[PDB]
């Protein structure tokens, strides 16, 4: 499988809004869980985003898609965002399940500037 | 005046403390956090050719899935239990198919693919944990086996000594280059994708390690000499004396702090979770070799002597009675 991430690039003004959509495409298993990662413009270190506050995730498990909406955009939001899919694995008995790290989108290069 | 060395580039891959950076006999070079608790794990940048784990007093081999009470054995081994769908063990063609939509991953060499594949197993439903499991690849099967147990030795001869001895023991084992592990490679989560160029593999026929001194390759000054009927035995010896990350203060009746110290994560009931943790003047680093040990040997095929040493070599001497070997190297293969 692969994860279809849009948009590739975003140039936004401070205060505006951004939605990153991701879709799990040709995937044998279902979307079990999701994660979001970002490399800030300045760093080379991809880091875990903490969902909450202005960062709002919707997950559509039926249609194997998920999205991150960032509102009241700040310059500090600038960077490349990647979403990640996780699949499930049942041990041949149970009742414990086990996550598997799936595919990752190609990213969103977000630039946030103020007016001038 | 000039103090360079034209051997420098060629010899980088024998600078084991640099390319590898972790233990070799026993690799627990990094610590990762899982669900709040910190565990030790392998972190070697190079593949360890020939290495596996020998389980003492058991029929069961180490690539047999861990004990769950199902398909493979009872008492079991070190490998991930069967799953739906089955991620472990997995063949080369099977991996290349699973990652077929991923251009980088689908073209990786078999060994880096296996480490990467293993890297995808989530520890204890922790989504953002740096903890990744090691793995063993078998060139005969072409099978990547993911390791659920990341510990590499537990055998203090107070409980373990016959091969199990007393009334209520659990798991005695040690790393080895058994003749039956010859096709095996031990792979940490960190095995680099360019290993076949920066890591040792094949032993060097008609070569002896030396030191570059005054524009000249001289013998290694201080070596220890052991009897070795063949190259395999010299390799086993170098591997026995190589960089170790084992808690060299080994315990008796295992406490939970000492369990974690050996690279145990799960007592299988749940997770092993320390309530007091490592505290005081410890650093938390007293058992990180960072690749420091007796990682090299000069095998003399004529005297049957395995000349073993703990300084990195900085050139090669041409000598027909010698094979240059490292603890990472294949036990048998010569070039």
């Amino acid at each position: 499988a692969w994860v279809d991430q849009t948009p590739r690039t975003a140039t936004k003004e401070t205060g505006e809004s951004l939605t990153i959509n991701c879709v799990l495409r040709d995937a044998s298993f279902e979307l079990k869980d999701t994660g979001w990662y970002r490399t800030k413009l300045g760093s080379t270190n991809e880091q875990s985003i903490s969902i909450g506050g202005r960062y709002v995730e919707t997950v559509n498990k039926g249609s194997k898609s998920f999205s991150l909406r960032i509102s009241d955009l700040r310059v500090e939001d600038s960077g490349t965002y990647k979403c990640q899919a996780f699949y499930s694995l049942l041990l041949r008995d149970y009742n414990y399940s086990l996550l598997f790290r799936g595919e990752k989108g190609a990213g969103t290069a977000l630039t946030v500037k103020a007016a001038a | 005046n000039y103090m360079g060395n034209p051997w420098t580039e060629y010899m980088a891959k024998y600078d084991i403390e640099e390319v590898h950076g972790s233990g070799i006999r026993v690799d627990l070079g990094e610590d990762a956090e899982v669900a709040g608790t910190q565990y030790r794990l392998p972190s070697g940048k190079c593949p360890v050719f020939g290495k596996g784990i020998i389980i003492e007093n058991s029929n069961t081999t180490f690539l047999t899935p861990v004990a769950t009470g199902n398909q493979y054995l009872k008492d079991g081994g070190f490998a991930f239990p069967p799953t739906e769908p089955l991620m472990s063990p997995m063949t080369l063609d099977e991996m290349r198919h699973f990652y077929k939509d991923n251009k980088y991953v689908k073209n990786l060499d078999e060994l880096t693919l296996c480490s990467r594949h293993a890297g995808n197993m989530i520890p204890d439903n922790d989504k953002n944990s740096n903890y990744k499991y090691p793995a063993v690849y078998d060139d005969k099967d072409k099978k990547c086996h993911i390791l659920y147990i990341a510990a590499q030795e537990n055998n203090g001869p107070r409980y373990c000594n016959k091969d199990e001895s007393k009334r209520n023991s659990m798991f005695c084992f040690r790393p080895a280059k058994d003749i039956s592990f010859q096709n095996y490679t031990y792979l940490s989560k960190n095995v680099v994708d360019n290993w076949e160029k920066v890591c040792p593999r094949k032993n060097l026929q008609n070569a002896k390690f030396g030191l570059w001194v005054d524009g000249n390759c001289e013998d290694i000054p201080h070596v220890n000499e052991f009897p070795a009927i063949d190259l395999f035995e010299c390799n086993k010896l170098v591997f026995e004396l190589s960089a170790s990350d084992q808690p060299k203060q080994y315990e008796q009746h295992l406490t939970d702090y000492e369990k974690i110290k050996e690279g145990f994560k799960n007592k299988n009931a749940s997770m092993i979770k320390s309530a007091f943790l490592p505290t005081g003047a410890f650093k938390a680093d007293r058992y990180k070799s960072h690749g420091k040990g007796y990682n090299w040997g000069n095998y003399n095929t004529e005297t049957q002597k395995c000349e073993i040493f703990n300084v990195k070599p900085t050139c090669l001497i041409n000598n027909s009675s010698y094979i240059a070997t490292t603890a990472l190297s294949h036990p048998i293969e010569v070039e």
